């Protein structure tokens, strides 16, 4: 009646208003801050808000009403003061400062977090790594720190505080610590590219773990690696680049290099070409950079433009991090003739003949085969052609050889260049992970890093295999919040309290169930005698024709989808909200498949080195398989959950994008944390916080309570209903917005509040006999078990 | 092994233990409370006494641990006598005065008095053992 309203604003996220109408599914909002610019909004798009606007909590469930929009305000105001952390319950939120603020990470800040339970100091990530290593040394169970947040979002960083924690509270200090973080300049130049949004975006899930003896002592580390993004290795759209270090590689390496590799500017490789092939660099490092390395795009629009990244610059400081980790120039030059083996492989063309190489491809041969060791001819016959067997099904078979189609070889060429490429990642890791080895261990506590929910105007398979990860993390994160609020509700002593659990498992299986699931059906495809995206997609419409979280294109709200045929794509209705996948290319991106003789090939490389990396299934169904193992990992682990936000897009201290940062808290699923909630009791406050706010309304008898009989007193002489409010052991416990009807019944009739506070005095004064009386009986019980164990 | 009543008793008396209020009672706490009312226990019988019930293993006691870690007529005379201090059969607003500060109850005398007042059903200014047990259920 009057009171406040956070409601949708395009730059802010929210801005606060006040309802002058309703409508059937829209409210009429006036802002505060416009007499008469009133606007309509969707009903479930506004929310209520705190009516103190410079409220600051350190738990969002002290929060009177818990939602998306004041949670946004609670960290933007937290924000504007420097603390970047903040909690819901036990989820850890973190906004990156863009600036240094070493005050919070001393030595003596990690000293004060030892042994402290959470909530009993500030929020800090130190905090979540300490909970994780209690857990871990009290119930022998290893743990995930999970954190979502878009590249640049202050994860790096985020990490590195939970490693320098644990190392110097629980190990022999900078060791270890240091040894991990020196190896990163050599991940990231092998698994990070440019995307469109994000210039230096991690490709894989990179879950890093301390490892720690039966003494809960570190002793080493590991970088566990999962799904590094295959389909980059051969093509990037425009405002994208394969991995960084093709392009380190190519901008950095000494003209004796060049000329053994055969490198020369990246417009001149397929693998490089589709994509952006220009350099990070500023005006210094360009000038670095011999001209034979800049391509015609370079040369007319200019270097890419980073604070940090700079590929000349990085070449040599990955060169420098090599050296740091004790790994000499012969494995480096092996690293090195790889990648170019890789770029050579990828310039090879075909044409009808099977298919032959064209006769222009012959150097890209006659190079590829140098530094993949392989003879010419040999690899010639083995894209152009292929071995089966005569027969399928056990009768008496023999081996043909089988002519490939262009496209056939154009395929086996890419699946050739992908294992390649992959192996050597897998190798760069194991490689990384020999610089922190431990012969045994009890437990680990890691920190997964992976790449967060996204979609653009055009999504595609892509961001399908992406959403579906973080569709099923999301699932992770429900259930281990939901069994946390069960178990915390059941400490408290709040009694039987079933949630209400909307699963995310029908889109999970609308994607991954096997026959009808969309992977199996993309399969599928691929056994018809003219695979089509039209097909599948039609399949896919067919088969879930009833889904809730399936639809056609045309039923989007947006302009840009309404076009786009019912054979041409379809809306997936994830756990962030709705995404529209474009299916053109599906079927081709659902292989990447490496014929037997081929794969052979590689693995009797002439070279050592090559053959040590090598020491049917479909892309979706790796892809599923791989996320599986993923799954299992984290479900043998107790989990615990950090949100990290990017303030803005100009990496600009003091700046809080509202509308930026709301959508981040919904692709990152704190917004579906939320709803989960809203079954439980969301919103609770300790006794200390409740005294501290309501005493002054209280006569001086009262306030001279201890924080519990103080709250006892006032919730029994209020008389509130069983279903809506909850005494628990530490904290009062509220159902959604009941924190507010109460905070509203403190404040609206002080008469009638009187009198039902005289009127509890009988109750309050036997409740205050009994406590001290019962504490009495209980240290004679104490006392007599002194005696009795005694005898 | 305690009806339903005797548990939430138990777990107010348990909040005087937990004077912080996180929920848990530590080695300090326990004896502090202990020593209040006059016992004198070795931290070594304190450690081992809560080591026995220490389930989980966390080095703290809980609420249902601390009623695990707790002749019935003996006990409840003898807390009786923890407020007689000089055992005339009768408890005085003085004394319950001496209990509540070593407890760390604040109140005026006022309220002490009123305290007295309302456990007194027989009318003498000074509360015994018959509604003493009587206050002690309700
Ligand atoms: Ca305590
Ligand atoms: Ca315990
Ligand atoms: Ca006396
Ligand atoms: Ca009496």
């Amino acid at each position: 009646d009057g009171k406040p309203v956070w409601a949708p604003h395009p730059t802010d996220g929210f801005q606060v208003g006040n309802i002058v109408d309703i409508g059937p599914d829209s409210l009429t909002i006036e802002p505060l801050n416009q007499k008469g610019k009133t606007f309509l909004a969707l009903i479930n798009q506004v929310f209520p808000a705190e009516e103190d606007s410079k409220k600051d909590v350190e738990d969002n469930c002290s929060l009177m009403y818990l939602n998306e929009a004041t949670l946004l305000h609670n960290i933007k105001v937290r924000y504007s003061k420097d603390r970047i952390y903040t909690y819901v319950a036990n989820i850890l939120i973190a906004v990156n400062p863009y600036f240094d603020i070493p005050k919070i990470y001393s030595s003596e800040t990690i000293k004060s977090y030892q042994g402290k339970s959470l909530g009993t100091m500030p929020p800090h990530v130190f905090a979540i790594a300490d909970k994780a290593f209690r857990d871990m040394k009290v119930l022998k169970l290893s743990q995930s720190i999970i954190v979502s947040g878009e590249s640049g979002a202050g994860k790096t960083e985020n990490t590195k505080f939970v490693l320098r924690y644990l190392t110097e509270s629980y190990g022999t200090g900078q060791d270890i610590y240091d040894r991990i973080v020196e190896a990163n300049p050599l991940l990231e130049a092998f698994g990070n590219a440019k995307t469109v949004r994000n210039n230096n975006s991690s490709r894989f899930g990179k879950f890093v773990e301390i490892h720690f003896n039966e003494k809960s002592s570190v002793v080493g580390g590991f970088v566990s690696h999962y799904l590094l993004e295959k389909s980059r290795i051969c093509v990037q759209g425009k405002e994208e680049r394969n991995y960084h270090i093709f392009y380190r590689l190519c901008a950095g390496a000494s003209e004796d290099i060049r000329e053994r590799l055969h490198l020369s500017s990246p417009d001149n490789f397929r693998y490089l070409n589709r994509g952006c092939t220009r350099y990070f660099a500023n005006k210094e490092t360009d000038k670095q950079i011999l001209q034979n390395r800049k391509s015609p795009e370079y040369l007319k629009a200019g270097s890419l433009k980073d604070p940090l990244l700079d590929d000349h610059g990085d070449f040599i400081r990955m060169c420098t991090a090599m050296k740091k980790i004790g790994l000499d120039d012969e494995e480096k030059l092996d690293l090195f003739r790889v990648v170019a083996g890789v770029l050579h492989l990828g310039n090879i063309d075909f044409e009808e003949a099977g298919c032959n190489l064209k006769n222009k491809s012959t150097q890209a041969l006659e190079y590829c085969a140098e530094l993949l060791g392989l003879d010419q001819d040999d690899l010639r016959v083995s894209l152009t052609t292929r071995v089966m067997l005569t027969t399928a099904g056990g009768a008496k078979g023999t081996v043909i050889k089988v002519p490939l189609k262009v496209e056939q070889a154009n395929n086996a060429r890419d699946a050739l260049a992908k294992t390649v490429y992959s192996h050597l990642f897998d190798h760069v890791v194991n490689r990384v992970n020999q610089c922190f080895p431990f012969e045994t261990s009890s437990y680990f506590i890691g920190v997964l890093d992976i790449a967060g929910f996204e979609y653009f105007e055009h999504n595609s398979f892509e961001q399908f295999c992406i959403n579906y990860c973080n569709e099923k993390l999301q699932q992770f994160f429900n259930e281990r919040i939901l069994k946390e609020e069960q178990e915390l509700y059941q400490k408290e002593g709040l009694g039987v309290n079933e949630v209400h659990y909307v699963d995310n498992q029908d889109c999970i299986d609308l994607i991954e169930a096997r026959l009808v699931g969309i992977l199996d059906i993309l399969d599928e495809e691929n056994r018809l005698p003219q695979p089509s995206d039209q097909h599948f997609t039609s399949a896919v419409h067919q088969k879930h024709k009833d889904h809730f979280r399936l639809s056609i294109p045309r039923k989007s709200k947006l302009a840009i989808h309404r076009n786009i045929r019912d054979d041409e794509g379809f809306i997936i209705r994830h756990f962030a909200g709705a995404v529209c996948y474009e299916t053109t290319q599906f079927v081709e991106k659902n292989n990447d498949a490496l014929h037997m003789s081929l794969e052979s090939l590689i693995c009797e490389s002439r070279d050592k080195f090559i053959r040590e990396l090598f020491e049917f299934i479909s892309v979706g169904n790796k892809f599923k398989t791989q996320l599986n193992l993923l799954l299992d990992k984290l479900r043998s682990t107790g989990a615990s959950f950090i949100r990290c936000i990017k303030p803005n897009l100009k990496m600009t201290s003091h700046h809080f994008e509202g509308a930026q940062i709301l959508s981040q808290l919904q692709c990152s699923g704190m917004v579906s944390v939320l709803d989960l909630m809203q079954g439980g009791f969301p919103s609770r406050a300790s006794f200390h916080e409740l005294y501290n706010m309501y005493k002054k309304y209280m006569p001086d008898k009262l306030a001279r309570l201890d924080p519990r009989l103080f709250c006892k007193a006032l919730f029994k002489a209020l008389g509130l209903n069983e279903i809506d409010y909850k005494f628990g052991l530490t904290k009062v416990f509220f159902r959604p917005g009941k924190f507010a009807e109460f905070d509203q019944i403190m404040k609206s009739d002080p008469d009638h509040l009187a009198e039902l506070v005289k009127r509890v005095n009988h109750w309050l004064i036997c409740s205050r006999w009994k406590k001290v009386q019962w504490c009495s009986l209980s240290v004679i019980k104490l006392k007599n078990k002194i005696k009795y164990r005694a005898e | 092994q305690l009806t339903e009543e005797q548990i939430a008793e138990f777990k107010e008396a348990f909040s005087l233990f937990d004077k912080d209020g996180d929920g848990t009672i530590t080695t300090k706490e326990l004896g502090t409370v202990m020593r209040s009312l006059g016992q004198n226990p070795t931290e070594a019988e304190l450690q081992d006494m809560i080591n026995e019930v220490d389930a989980d293993g966390n080095g703290t006691i809980d609420f249902p641990e601390f009623l695990t870690m707790m002749d019935s007529e003996e006990e409840i005379r003898e807390a009786f006598r923890v407020f007689d201090k000089d055992g005339n059969g009768f408890i005085s607003a003085a004394e319950l005065r001496h209990v509540m500060t070593n407890l760390g109850e604040k109140l005026t005398d006022e309220e002490v008095d009123e305290m007295i007042r309302e456990a007194d059903i027989d009318g003498d200014g000074q509360v015994n053992y018959e509604e003493f047990v009587t206050m002690m259920t309700s």
